[PDB]
RNA sequence: CCCGUCGCUCCUACCGAUUGAAUGAUCCGGUGAAAUGUUCGGAUCGCGGUCGCGAGAAGUCCAUUGAACCUUAUCAUUUAGAGGAAGGAGAAGUCGUAACAAGGUUUCCGUAGGUGAACCUGCGGAAGGAUCAUUG
RNA sequence: ACUCCGCCGGCACCUUAUGAGAAAUCAAAGUUUUUGGGUUCCGGGGGGAGUAUGGUCGCAAGGCUGAAACUUAAAGGAA
RNA sequence: UGUUACUUUGAAGAAAUUAGAGUGCUCAAAGCAAGCCUACGCUCUGUAUACAUUAGCAUGGGAUAACAUUAUAGGA
RNA sequence: UACCUGGUUGAUCCUGCCAGUAGUCAUAUGCUUGUCUCAAAGAUUAAGCCAUGCAUGUGUAAGUAUGAACAAAUAGACUGUGAAACUGCGAAUGGCUCAUUAAAUCAGUUAUAGUUUGUUUGAUGGUUACUCGGAUAACCGUAGUAAUUCUAGAGCUAAUACGUGCACCCCGAAAGGGAUGCAUUUAUUAGAUAGCGAUGAUUCAUGAUAACUCGACGGAUCGCACGGCCGCCGGCGACGCAUCAUUCAAAUUUCUGCCCUAUCAACUUUCGAUGGUAGGAUAGUGGCCUACCAUGGUGGUGACGGGUGACGGAGAAUUAGGGUUCGAUUCCGGAGAGGGAGCCUGAGAAACGGCUA
């Protein structure tokens, strides 16, 4: 090519978005912004495959140019605005808060929220430096930059991050005993206890976690998410809690559904 | 002395004509001489630290830095200019027979004045960015053959 | 145009390379600027990948030189170019280039010496230039060249790609290693 | 049952004087458009005090990149060729009878010479021989 | 020197199948659909043909390397 | 801290296709839907999972096998 | 479905092939053809040649209206709508095709501490001015040419067009003066230890200092709403400039992997072949290029050369297992726009529904 790529074909797009195969040639292209086009969920996706608000494309453009739709406390009017993990969603029409969290299945969930809830998000430090005139700052892995940080934050630390005041409330630091979900690769959208952490000079780091009923998967450092110090969460998790069921273990479940329902 | 080139030879940053004498101050700092560690483990060899020659490509004296892959092999040929020949052995799977055979490659790398090296010795190589046309490794350690 | 890609070289192993495609932009190169030491200065602006800016100059006549022992760093006019160790007719075209040895004017340098050393090479004034003048210290070498008005110094700068010609006066065994190559 | 020359028809390929031919590609060399950079140039325009300042076209100079054409050379592919000559096919040609029986001179291998043709002969070898056998 | 017993090595022969094989036959040509000790060379219907061409060796005779077009429903082995 | 092969487990790995779970498009090839009751709705509805040579990355194993090494020990 | 049958003999058992049998998201062709669903379709030969039409334009309350425009009103700059035109942006995506290309493309796997990146998102930008200047389009009216979104001259007038412009250290009779935003270029200096940040690893992030540059930088812009103080102050937006991070990406790059051919055994190196030093050029690494120096680099583990009716892969057909064959084509990567070459604009093109030869 002699430049960007501005369309992504239907069965190019990232296979969580669920999109069915013959429903065109072409999938939403997502915008520049905080997260990656192949870790967010556009606003096109979110308001007409995920909540039905709208039937069509069209129809999106119309809720999002009313300015209906609020992403992290700001009005948002691009229909392929990136949004991502622990982002908040708010229509106050509908009086509805989302957050953006993977279920266990490694898919996006909308996971409605209490209106307390939705004043805060957490977010991924990315790293911490020296700007201009020596002036401290920190990014995240949300596109984030907040001058003056603690100096107690370092690299891979969880800050919440209140929407209102915009400011640094309370951060975790990255160690081994807290919380975490897993936010890329085969094991995304599982929660458990980051048991051990295995480093490799020149190469990727190795966190080992273990789940709440023993289940013990690793993975890579960066799809490491830390949600709380100790063993509790400070963010509300969806019904399966990141508990990954087995086939055999879910197919017992659906038999016993059809049974009582 | 190294001064063998047209040009003066020198490394960059290390102020050689200071009024104030540099005893006590890190390496490239106050007129000593500039070395570094290199990380991964691998140790900073006696005559680069203490040695006089004058190698920008040089991974503990120079300008390069290793990053990437690190590989072993054998000292194939040794008659370029701070540059050798590495040969790396290892087999390659035929499936159809469910069988290997032998095959080879040549790796150039650049060597530094504070390494010595005959053909046959047993040599690590760092990944660095292009060299030349066909350098993109610079040698970390160096066994002699029969050791 | 000129061009910096490895397509027409031969491989490692000395066969040819089959042409795949053609020429691109992103990989081009563009004439040197040889610049000149001439009074008549002039610098082109050129536009580059990304929409930035490079400054090829053509002719200067004067540049910012350091003294790097007295920390002291003036403007002065440059004079002639005496060594280049890449090419000696680069040298008989008077060509600025990076790491060329060339003499520079020591009259601005002498002011400062004389305002600070108070040497020629007010009560709390005098205070502390004699202060000053305990440590102070000059080479031989570097101090036989300030009577004939010239010092020699290396082009520190590329005056092709940032337009101008910095360096800094030549000292230590660095002025020995250039003069002795001067001495025939 | 069977071998070859010779004679007739057709098919495939080969050799071949022609310094064969055609087509394509490549090397070297020659010439060289255009553009770009540089040098000079200063039509013209503007701005100050009939002199300055700035901008600047045509054209020109050197260099770079370099199409294109024209040689010689090489390679590739296709193709004509007097004549020479091979193989195969073609119910029911001529001359013999070489191989099959000890095939009427046992056959065969290597090599050499010779003869219309199969073949013949010399030398050494093999049995795949027509002898597994003479302490007679 | 001869006679008797035995050991190792060699050229062979005789009987036999529990073996193998299309059989002739083979104590290896056996220990193979119950398929694998190691390694070199080499064949893929019959012709065209060990021919043409190129290379290489030879004083030559020739040797080594070695096709295709095309043709054919068999040719061949043992009994 | 001699270097490897091999083996185990894991991470990373495009989708579509292939295998495969769920689902009565009337069946089917398919599709990724749908289902539940009858309210101003619900099931957080579903859109699983496996496979993926070789090379590379990381744990456990050390039989088999390769290379290297050994007595003027430059030995511990 | 882990399968065979006819054919050499008078008959027999073999070797061995010929023929038959079945499939192909496999093409063509023949004959035949009622209904439902689904669906490929000028790749193969000619990346041969093309008539005609169409395939890229674009307007918000928010850059610029005096149409001699419309509508509705009735001493005011304008302030209902708005053609045209300037300005801005886009046209580098998409679509098409498979010619060239055999460690090349490409695949998995790396690296950028070796670079650029309009936009998005986040953060960050010092202690005549109550607002400057000259042009030009549309329009207007003299035209030229057989002729083209071919073209000349004259009269007008705008801007978010164009050009401008308010906007600690040193010297020192401690007064006074110099420098003093951000960026640019060079040099000196700090960046410890085990006040003082990061990495497996950087004289790294970043600081201070001496100067440097004739620096498209640091808002002469627009909409809506009107309020609060006694002229002053002030809301919510739009657009734009610069820096860092981020995102969207590219470029280059590590390791391993590709079909047939030896009737291809040596190839490369004067004119770059392999490496070294110093430069030049580039967004940046690099013989990428120049000067000088050294004599290297590859090869029966097949270099070099030749063939391909060769784009690579995801995959496709058939498959007991192993395997054989195919892969122009909708997904990914690359490459090209009749053949070459060159280039402008731009964040991005060596662009072809752009230009030059
Ligand atoms: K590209
Ligand atoms: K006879
Ligand atoms: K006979
Ligand atoms: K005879
Ligand atoms: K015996
Ligand atoms: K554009
Ligand atoms: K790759
Ligand atoms: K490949
Ligand atoms: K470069
Ligand atoms: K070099
Ligand atoms: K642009
Ligand atoms: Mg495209
Ligand atoms: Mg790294
Ligand atoms: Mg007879
Ligand atoms: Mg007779
Ligand atoms: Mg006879
Ligand atoms: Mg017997
Ligand atoms: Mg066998
Ligand atoms: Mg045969
Ligand atoms: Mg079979
Ligand atoms: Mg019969
Ligand atoms: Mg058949
Ligand atoms: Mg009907
Ligand atoms: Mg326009
Ligand atoms: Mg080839
Ligand atoms: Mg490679
Ligand atoms: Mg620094
Ligand atoms: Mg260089
Ligand atoms: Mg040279
Ligand atoms: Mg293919
Ligand atoms: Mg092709
Ligand atoms: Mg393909
Ligand atoms: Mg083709
Ligand atoms: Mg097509
Ligand atoms: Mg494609
Ligand atoms: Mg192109
Ligand atoms: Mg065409
Ligand atoms: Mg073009
Ligand atoms: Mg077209
Ligand atoms: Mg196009």
């Amino acid at each position: 090519a002699r430049g960007l790529k501005k369309h992504l074909k239907r069965l190019n797009a990232p296979k969580h978005w669920m999109l069915d195969k013959l429903g065109g040639a072409f999938a939403p292209k997502p915008s520049s912004g905080p997260h990656k086009s192949r870790e967010c969920l556009p606003l096109v996706i979110i308001l007409r495959n995920r909540l039905k608000y709208a039937l069509t494309y069209r129809e999106v453009i119309s809720i999002l140019m009313q300015r209906q739709v609020m992403v992290d406390g700001k009005v948002r009017t691009d229909k392929t605005y990136p949004a991502g993990f622990m982002d908040v969603v708010t229509i106050p029409k509908t009086n509805e808060s989302f957050r953006l969290l993977y279920d266990t299945k490694g898919r996006f969930r909308l996971h409605s929220l209490r209106d307390e809830e939705a004043k805060f998000k957490l977010c991924k430090v990315r790293s911490v430096q020296f700007g201009q005139k020596g002036i401290p700052y920190l990014n995240t892995y949300d596109g984030r930059t907040i001058r003056y940080p603690d100096p107690l934050i370092k690299a891979n630390d969880t800050i919440k991050l209140d929407l209102d005041s915009n400011k640094i409330v309370d951060f975790i630091k990255f160690d081994v005993g807290n919380v975490v979900m897993v936010t890329g690769g085969r094991n995304r959208g599982r929660v458990g206890i980051l048991k051990n952490r295995e480093k490799h000079k020149g190469s990727f780091e190795t966190v080992h976690i273990q789940d709440s009923q023993g289940h013990e998967f690793a993975t890579r450092l960066g799809n490491v998410f830390t949600l709380g110090k100790g063993s509790k969460p400070w963010v509300s998790l969806p019904k399966g809690k990141g508990i990954k069921l087995s086939i055999i273990e879910e197919a017992r479940k659906r038999m016993a559904a059809q049974s009582a329902t | 002395a190294e001064q063998t080139e047209k040009a003066f030879l020198k490394q960059p940053g290390v102020f050689l004509s200071s009024k104030k004498t540099g005893k006590g101050k890190r390496p490239g700092k106050g007129g000593n001489r500039y070395f570094k560690s290199i990380g991964l483990g691998f140790k900073t060899p006696r005559e680069a630290t203490e040695g006089t020659y004058i190698d920008k490509k040089c991974p503990f004296t120079g300008n390069v830095s290793i990053r990437g892959r690190i590989l072993a092999g054998t000292c194939h040929s040794a008659k370029m200019n701070r540059t050798i020949i590495v040969r790396r052995n290892y087999l390659h799977y035929v499936k159809k027979y469910q069988r290997y055979e032998k095959r080879h490659s040549n790796i150039p790398a650049h060597i530094s004045p504070c390494f010595r090296v005959k053909e046959g010795d047993h040599v690590t190589i760092g990944q660095c960015r292009p060299l030349s046309k066909t350098v993109r490794f610079n040698v970390l350690k160096v066994i002699p053959a029969g050791s | 145009g000129i061009s910096r890609d490895s397509m027409h070289k031969r491989r490692a192993t000395g066969g040819k390379k089959k042409s795949w495609r053609k020429k691109r932009k992103y990989e081009l190169g563009r004439q040197p600027a040889n610049t000149k030491i001439s009074s008549n200065k002039t610098v082109r602006r050129i536009r580059v990948r990304g929409g930035n800016v490079k400054w090829r100059a053509l002719r200067l006549d004067t540049g910012n030189f350091s003294w790097g022992s007295e920390a002291v760093t003036r403007k002065t006019r440059i004079l002639d170019v005496v060594y280049n160790a890449s090419n000696n007719e680069l040298v008989r075209t008077q060509t600025l280039v990076k790491s060329a040895i060339v003499q520079v004017d020591a009259a601005p340098f002498k002011q400062w010496y004389l305002q600070h050393y108070g040497i020629d090479i007010s009560n709390h004034v005098v205070r502390k230039i004699e202060n000053r003048q305990a440590d102070r210290k000059l080479d031989s070498h570097l101090e036989e060249q300030f009577a004939s008005g010239r010092l020699l110094a290396c082009i520190s700068s590329r005056p092709g790609q940032c337009g101008r010609a910095d360096g800094y006066i030549l000292e230590g065994k660095e002025l020995e290693f250039y003069m002795k190559k001067l001495q025939k």
